[PDB]
């Protein structure tokens, strides 16, 4: 019941939009070492996504301001921009390493079901990609290596265990395609994997469950929308 | 260039 | 430069949407005796509005979840919700008592221009009104009286100093009307006031400047949207 | 019931 109490506190935190309290309540549930239910897996992800998201949204904004004041030549200000970015960067490093560790320690070893195994190996890839975004050089290269072997491990399981209509598999494809395009700067690969996951889905769209319908269609929409932008630039 | 990634799954 | 360096850190924090860091940066500039410029005044308001705004949204949502779980009769949950609500109420108290303190101690005295005086007295009413929202019994009535004398003081100054078209005066009239409606349960006054402040603006629409045009017309449109909503089911 | 109030200047 102490576990159910924590899940409830996370839900109150979600609707209250206090996502710091959400990760904490859901962190204690991960450490419980029991395999998370589909509701708990979602809550944990929604929590750590919003908290890491907020910091990134800031990083990109101040990053653009750094490029603006780079041309202006206001050296006095450029120092403050960098100090503010390095402050936000350390936070991105902490939150990413927080969830990467509890994945490696509690969740990934515990997860036995094909669906759960994929969901986490994907999650690992995402937070290694988020480290790669701001990372510089041999720091970035290590984060990219980690990211790929995670997505690859997720993909190798997803191929046999999950069908192509499954939200988790499509979501993985999208993030792994976004990974290829942004991190590895290989658009030809990003477009293949995206077009592959998409065409595999529409082939068997008649099998898609009403439960998973809204989740997967949105993900498919976000695939074909990214495919349009990537192909029009080529 | 920022490109949309996997969103937050709907409740149930 | 110490103050100019802080204003910039606040501006970076504004765009980054890190409003916790924005209040701090602009809190130090306010602590300095020197009166805040219109830009600095705005950056402070923006910073402290967003930090409280977030909690106020949280308070209203959990307060409505409580209301729902009252009918369900989940006593185990109601204790968890009440405790979470209280945690937020204490936060709203601390952040309110911050801005009110730095208003009374530093800004209100320092404020010498007519425009500044109204804005800081308006600001005081706003943050005694936000106290009065989640406040109960004697505490609420005391927060209301504190808000009224603040709004009344601001209004007495705004009538003579500023013109009716000015965004600061229209903003006061709008916040004072919301006060009479939500806090004092005096809706017939709320509407009477909101309309009065509207009529006085449109009468002198020629006087309005192209600079302060957008700021005023937006607040004028809100006053009307409220007036419509309060006078139709 | 919550109603629009004076927003922070642009
Ligand atoms: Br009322
Ligand atoms: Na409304």
């Amino acid at each position: 019941d102490d576990r159910e109490d924590l899940v409830y506190q996370a839900k109150l935190a979600e609707q209250a939009e206090r996502y710091d309290e959400m990760v904490e309540s859901m962190k204690k549930v991960a450490g419980m070492d029991v395999e998370l239910t589909v509701e708990e897996r979602n809550l944990l992800s929604v929590a750590y996504k919003n908290v890491i998201g907020a910091r990134r949204a800031s990083w990109r904004i101040i990053s653009s301001i750094e490029q603006k004041e780079e041309n202006k030549g206001g050296e006095d200000k450029l120092k403050m921009i960098r100090e503010y970015r390095q402050m936000v960067e350390t936070e991105l490093k902490l939150i990413c390493c927080d969830i990467l560790d509890v994945l490696d320690k509690h969740l990934i070893p515990a997860a036995n079901t094909g669906e759960s195994k994929v969901f986490y190996y994907k999650m690992k890839g995402d937070y290694h990609r988020y480290l790669a975004e701001f990372a510089t050089g041999n720091d970035r290269k290590e984060a990219a290596e980690n990211s790929l072997v995670a997505y690859k491990a997720a993909s190798d399981i997803a191929m046999t265990e999950l069908p192509p209509t499954h939200p988790i598999r499509l979501g993985l494809a999208l993030n792994f395609s976004v990974f290829y395009y942004e991190i590895l700067n290989s658009p030809d690969r990003a477009c293949r994997l995206a077009k592959a996951a998409f065409d595999d889905a529409i082939a068997e769209l008649d099998t898609l469950s009403e439960e998973s319908y809204k989740d997967s269609t949105l993900i498919m929409q976000l695939l074909r929308d990214n495919l349009t932008l990537w192909t029009s630039d080529m | 260039t920022k490109y949309k990634s996997a969103p937050a799954a709907e409740k149930k």
